[PDB]
């Protein structure tokens, strides 16, 4: 039983912000990292951002690498994305997906294990 | 698919023997030169750490033993040397028409004494105790003839036992052991870790311990070997027994010069009465002591073994007999009202009396010469432990002379540790 | 915590203490030579670090790889599930091999970066 | 100038100096415990020093930013417009705080690197 | 081979046992002090290669030229046909010059490492 | 080669009377009389 | 043959030999040791 329940998003005008939100339960959050993955209404899915598991390591797409925050809250066990400078490409579903990096003492992954639902945005 | 990663400041430790620094807040003990104390002596609980402890195998408790000895010979070396006093004594009984039990203990003897020039010599009268003197066919000499030169203990020197914290050097640590019922061996899970262990004190005495800590539930009994009765038995009681010790009579210290610049000290006269020096025990108070000594020894022995208590076999005073320092006065007592009974499923008074010439640690060779103290003494203090030895029935008697297991009953809860925080580990990284 | 505090604890989680651990293990005779001794051995491991390569680092990594005749028990099972008291000993025996294969890939590494940096 | 030759000077001024002033740190029983001290406290300094990710350096800097209580001077008209002897009380009672902080800020750049090296 | 096997051999060969050389440098008051004065000998030698810019590293190379004044030998007839310890006597007078030199163009490479960093 | 240094532009406070400098060569200056005392003759002998 | 100047006569020379030369020594006569106390705790030893 894993928890990922995303919030947030709507209809923001181009040049707009936003922010996701993710909130989990279930799974020692603190235990893993976290990513974000896109899924655009004919794309399906696209990686889009990564933080580690103590919240002080990010990594990004190229598409967002100026516009986006990814963000980690591990007494609150929620994730959260800041969108910026939204553009029409950026229209998709936005799931909170657990796996990706790891600590570098536990089995290094590079996978996701587990999805939420995803919030809507569209610009 | 792992790496060597190499950590630094690892909390991992192997067992060690090292020089152990003291620290306490003149007296034998060189207190003043043992002196970087610390106020906050932090103690640090360990959680899920079990160690095994083994108090007959720990060198804190020799290293306390050369330390003790260290100090009190370089605390009484700068003193008066009695060499002058090595002569034949014409003796008399200082009390010769008492019919106590003090008759024939006091000896009124004279001396042919040096004095400050070299070409004169004074007539001396003092009064000996009888064991500091041997008849040598009127016509006596001091004990310590036959074997040393005696040296006086300075009178401006305490010999009151003040307590010393022994503190680990940097890359050492110390660790308590901590468990109830802790036997002296084997694993406490209890364990902490302090700088510096407690202030122990000193306290030098044969059959009886005096003033140490108690056991905190129960009478606990330890041995290197309980069935070897090669070894001795140390009982930590869990209640005190209080023992007040007396010298019943008021005596009067005179001094006289015997060379440029030295003194010699010594017993003058007696004011008012002379009796005989004593302990009291209450009487209650010990029987149930000894019923919760036995009660424990029949772990080992037997719940359907008698077990008795006896008198103490043989040897010199410091086996035979109680020993300790009150007031400054060295006193013998006679522990044979204590241990004489037989187990099976108001006050105890233990004669004492008291001796100048002392032969410290079985060094022999090197005599001291307590110098008397003036006045009467009264010296109250309570038992904490004992010391037993072996010889359908089991036979416990008193134990004694070997100092380092008075310093075992206090020092069984610590090991010493080195800190070797240096390790490797396999990691999933690289270095590039 | 405190000093040896993490010593009951994983070794995941008592990796976070080294700075603890480090600070304490730095501050007549008998006590002036354990003084002058305590020195010398901090020295020693400080030279032996920086021989395999590691120098201020408290934790570094290199490309000695292990062995799995090393006890390699799996990785999760020792950093989660065992302290660094039961790790000293699983390995006791290994530790000369290791150090000396940690100063092995230190000389060769040097030799290469000498030579790289004679490049124009 | 030579050593302690720029004491009276500026922050500024006197940085330049740090050489002079380290090379002369470092080279019967108490003549002997005197050295040995020495020797610890020479220790002492450097391994807080490498602690706090600054090792064969003589000015090496941090993430850790100057919070505006720890005596808020301006920065250009102090720092050439004091001396270290001055500026050592300005800031007396705050080198507790700011040297916890230099360790805590380092820790997490250790760990930031070990799992970043575990990327393949 | 072992400590000073190398000895007899040119330096290119000996430049590869430095390991084994520095690894045989550590470890009643004649001998107490003598054990002090090791001990400060090399913290001396430590201090200077960090002063240089050389800390955690048995072989470092630097922006200090050499001066053909300083025995000029070619550079393979140094290196494939002499000894250290006949090196130790070529430039045996110039070893504070070039000590010097090594302090120097160090302390402008931390400051020009510093402005860089101020850089945004 | 005793070299000094001018402190150019340090002001300093000096207390002589709390300066331990003064009981180090006391204590100093004692110890090597006393220990020069050591091998030589005594004379309680002559305290006829 | 080692000598610091072996043309200096009064410098001595140390002469290495290249083969032992074995010496056999002995005190021929049975001597009884007694002994003194000649004072508290020491005594004195002495040819019988
Ligand atoms: C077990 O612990 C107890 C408790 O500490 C200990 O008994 C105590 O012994 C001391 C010293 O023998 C007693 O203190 C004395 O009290 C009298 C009271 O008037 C004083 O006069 C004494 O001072 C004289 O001696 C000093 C020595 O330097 C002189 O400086 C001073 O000027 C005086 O001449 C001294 O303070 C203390 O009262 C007892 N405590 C009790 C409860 O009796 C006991 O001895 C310990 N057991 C053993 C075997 O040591
Ligand atoms: C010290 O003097 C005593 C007294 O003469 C010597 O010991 C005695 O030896 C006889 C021999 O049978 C015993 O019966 C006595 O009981 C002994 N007396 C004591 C008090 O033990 C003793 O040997 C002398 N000490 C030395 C070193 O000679
Ligand atoms: C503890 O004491 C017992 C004695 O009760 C020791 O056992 C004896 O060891 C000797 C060794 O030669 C044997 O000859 C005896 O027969 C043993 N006695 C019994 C009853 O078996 C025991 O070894 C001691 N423990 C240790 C570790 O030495
Ligand atoms: C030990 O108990 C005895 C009593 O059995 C005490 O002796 C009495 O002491 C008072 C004190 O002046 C005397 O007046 C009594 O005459 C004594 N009685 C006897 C029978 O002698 C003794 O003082 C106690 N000793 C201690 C140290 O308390
Ligand atoms: C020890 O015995 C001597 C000798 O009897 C005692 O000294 C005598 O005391 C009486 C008492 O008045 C004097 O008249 C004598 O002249 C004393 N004799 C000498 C030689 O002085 C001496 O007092 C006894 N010691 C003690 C402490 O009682
Ligand atoms: C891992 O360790 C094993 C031994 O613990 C190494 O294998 C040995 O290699 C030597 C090379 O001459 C052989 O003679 C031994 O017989 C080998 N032992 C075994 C058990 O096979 C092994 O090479 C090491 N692996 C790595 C990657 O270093
Ligand atoms: C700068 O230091 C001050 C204190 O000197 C910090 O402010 C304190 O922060 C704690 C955190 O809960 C508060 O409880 C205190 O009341 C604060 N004190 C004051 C005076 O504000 C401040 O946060 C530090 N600033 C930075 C950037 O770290
Ligand atoms: C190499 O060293 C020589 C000296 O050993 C330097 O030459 C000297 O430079 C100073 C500079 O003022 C002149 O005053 C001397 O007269 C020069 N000496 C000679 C013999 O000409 C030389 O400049 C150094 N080379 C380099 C590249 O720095
Ligand atoms: C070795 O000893 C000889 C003999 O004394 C030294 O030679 C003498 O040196 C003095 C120096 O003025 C001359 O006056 C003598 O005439 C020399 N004597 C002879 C016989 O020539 C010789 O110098 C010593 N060697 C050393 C190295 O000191
Ligand atoms: C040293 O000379 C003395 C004196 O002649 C010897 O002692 C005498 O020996 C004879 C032998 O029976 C005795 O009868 C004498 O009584 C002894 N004299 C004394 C004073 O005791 C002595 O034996 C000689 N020493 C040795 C070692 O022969
Ligand atoms: C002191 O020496 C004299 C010398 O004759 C002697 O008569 C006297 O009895 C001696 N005194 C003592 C106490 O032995
Ligand atoms: C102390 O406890 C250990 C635990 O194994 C036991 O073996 C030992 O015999 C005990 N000591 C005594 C005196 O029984
Ligand atoms: C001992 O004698 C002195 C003599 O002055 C007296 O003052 C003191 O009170 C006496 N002590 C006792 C216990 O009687
Ligand atoms: C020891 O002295 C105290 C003083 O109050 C007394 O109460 C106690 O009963 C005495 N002990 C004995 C055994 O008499
Ligand atoms: C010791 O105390 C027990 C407690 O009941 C008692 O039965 C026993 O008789 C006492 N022993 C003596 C000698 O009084
Ligand atoms: C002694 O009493 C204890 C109480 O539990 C019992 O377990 C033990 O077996 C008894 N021993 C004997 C010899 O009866
Ligand atoms: C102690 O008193 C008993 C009672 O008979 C006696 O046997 C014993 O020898 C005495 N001890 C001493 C040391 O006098
Ligand atoms: C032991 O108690 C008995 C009981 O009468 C007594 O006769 C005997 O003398 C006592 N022994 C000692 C040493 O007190
Ligand atoms: C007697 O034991 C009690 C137990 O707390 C202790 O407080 C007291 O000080 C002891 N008596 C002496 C003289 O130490
Ligand atoms: C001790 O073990 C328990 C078992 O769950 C664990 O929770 C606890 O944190 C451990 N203690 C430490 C210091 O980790
Ligand atoms: C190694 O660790 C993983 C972690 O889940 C475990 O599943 C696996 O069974 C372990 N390996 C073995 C051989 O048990
Ligand atoms: C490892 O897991 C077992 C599971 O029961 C646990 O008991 C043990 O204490 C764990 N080890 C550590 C170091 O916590
Ligand atoms: C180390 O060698 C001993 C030799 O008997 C062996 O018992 C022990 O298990 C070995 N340790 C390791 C870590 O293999
Ligand atoms: C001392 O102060 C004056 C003021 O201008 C300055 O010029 C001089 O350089 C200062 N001295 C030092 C050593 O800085
Ligand atoms: C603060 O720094 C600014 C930088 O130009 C300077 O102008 C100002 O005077 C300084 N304020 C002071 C020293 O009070
Ligand atoms: C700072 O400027 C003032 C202005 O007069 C000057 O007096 C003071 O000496 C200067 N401080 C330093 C360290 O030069
Ligand atoms: C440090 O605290 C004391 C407390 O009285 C204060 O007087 C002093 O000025 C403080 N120092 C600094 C640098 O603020
Ligand atoms: C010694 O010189 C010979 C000359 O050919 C050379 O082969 C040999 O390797 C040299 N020895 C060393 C230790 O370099
Ligand atoms: C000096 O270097 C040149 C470079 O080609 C070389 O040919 C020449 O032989 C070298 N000199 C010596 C003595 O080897
Ligand atoms: C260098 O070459 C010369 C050529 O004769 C030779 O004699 C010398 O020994 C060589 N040096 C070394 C260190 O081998
Ligand atoms: C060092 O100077 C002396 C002075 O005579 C000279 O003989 C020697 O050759 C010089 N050494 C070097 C390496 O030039
Ligand atoms: C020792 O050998 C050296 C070798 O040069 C020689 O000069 C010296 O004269 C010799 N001395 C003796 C005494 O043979
Ligand atoms: C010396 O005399 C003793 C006397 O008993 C005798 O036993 C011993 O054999 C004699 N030794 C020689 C060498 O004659």
């Amino acid at each position: 039983e894993v928890q990922l329940v995303e919030t947030g998003g709507g209809l923001v005008q181009p040049g707009g912000s936003l922010k996701l939100s993710c909130r989990a339960s279930g799974y020692t959050f603190s235990s893993f990292a976290m990513s974000w993955v896109r899924q655009a209404p004919g794309k399906g899915l696209e990686w889009v951002s990564l933080i580690n598991d103590r919240g002080g390591l990010t990594f990004y797409v190229d598409s967002v690498k100026g516009r986006f925050t990814i963000s980690r809250d591990n007494s609150k066990n929620t994730l959260s994305l800041q969108m910026h400078s939204l553009r029409d490409g950026d229209t998709a579903v936005y799931y909170c997906a657990t796996g990706g990096m790891s600590s570098a003492l536990q089995s290094s992954k590079y996978y996701f294990d587990f999805w939420g639902q995803g919030a809507l945005v569209t610009v | 698919n792992l790496w060597v990663t190499v950590y630094y400041g690892v909390p991992v430790w192997k067992d060690a023997e090292t020089t152990l620094f003291c620290a306490s807040d003149h007296n034998v003990w060189a207190t003043h030169a043992c002196v970087p104390t610390d106020p906050n002596p932090q103690e640090i609980h360990l959680e899920n750490v079990t160690e095994e402890f083994n108090m007959w195998k720990n060198n804190m408790v020799e290293q306390m033993h050369e330390d003790i000895i260290s100090l009190w010979d370089q605390s009484l070396k700068p003193c008066v040397k009695l060499t002058p006093l090595c002569v034949t004594l014409q003796c008399t009984n200082y009390a010769p028409k008492l019919r106590s039990m003090m008759r024939g203990e006091i000896k009124n003897c004279s001396f042919n004494m040096t004095t400050e020039l070299r070409d004169k010599k004074q007539k001396v009268y003092s009064l000996f105790y009888r064991l500091d003197v041997v008849q040598i066919n009127k016509e006596y000499r001091l004990i310590n003839c036959n074997t040393s030169a005696i040296t006086q203990a300075c009178p401006k020197v305490s010999f009151e036992p003040i307590p010393i914290h022994y503190c680990a050097p940097a890359g050492f640590a110390i660790l308590k052991c901590k468990d109830k019922k802790f036997n002296g061996t084997g694993p406490c899970p209890s364990v902490s870790t302090v700088q510096c262990t407690h202030g122990i004190k000193p306290v030098v005495s044969t059959q009886l311990l005096l003033n140490g800590s108690l056991a905190e539930e129960e009478v606990i009994i330890r041995s290197e070997n309980i069935t070897n009765n090669a070894k001795n038995i140390l009982v930590q009681l869990n209640t005190p027994v209080q023992i007040n010790c007396t010298r019943p009579s008021n005596n009067t210290v005179k001094s006289i010069r015997i060379g440029p610049g030295q003194a010699f000290y010594y017993f003058g006269d007696v004011l008012g009465h002379v009796r005989m020096a004593h302990c009291n025990i209450s009487k209650a108070t010990w029987n149930e002591t000894l019923g919760k000594v036995v009660k424990q020894l029949r772990k080992h022995f037997g719940n359907n073994t008698i077990i008795r208590f006896a008198q103490s076999s043989g040897g010199d005073l410091e086996v035979t007999t109680h020993s300790f320092n009150c007031g400054g006065e060295f006193f013998y007592c006679n522990t044979s009202g204590l241990f004489n009974s037989t187990w099976i499923s108001d006050s105890l008074i233990l004669p004492c009396w008291i001796k100048q010439i002392i032969n410290m640690w079985q060094r022999i060779g090197q005599a001291m010469y307590a110098p008397p103290i003036q006045g009467v003494i009264r010296c109250v203090s309570n038992i904490t432990g004992l010391i037993l030895t072996r010889d359908t029935t089991e036979t416990f008697r008193p134990g004694g002379g070997d100092m380092r297991d008075n310093w075992r009953s206090e020092l069984y809860k610590y090991k010493v540790v080195k800190i070797e925080p240096l390790g490797v580990a396999p990691t999933r990284c690289k270095r590039r | 915590l405190g000093f040896l505090g993490a010593a009951g604890s994983t070794m995941g989680a008592a990796s976070m203490t080294l700075t603890v651990q480090a600070r304490n293990l730095l501050s007549g005779i008998k006590q002036l030579q354990a003084r002058v001794l305590a020195v010398e051995h901090y020295l020693r491991d400080q030279q032996l670090l920086g021989i395999w390569g590691c120098s201020g680092k408290l934790i570094c990594c290199t490309n000695v790889p292990w062995n799995s005749s090393w006890s390699n028990r799996n990785l999760s099972e020792i950093w989660d599930n065992m302290t660094w008291l039961q790790w000293d000993k699983e390995i006791s025996n290994y530790t000369q091999i290791i150090y000396g294969l940690l100063e092995e890939s230190q000389n060769q590494q040097e030799k290469n970066e000498q030579d790289l940096l004679a490049l124009d």
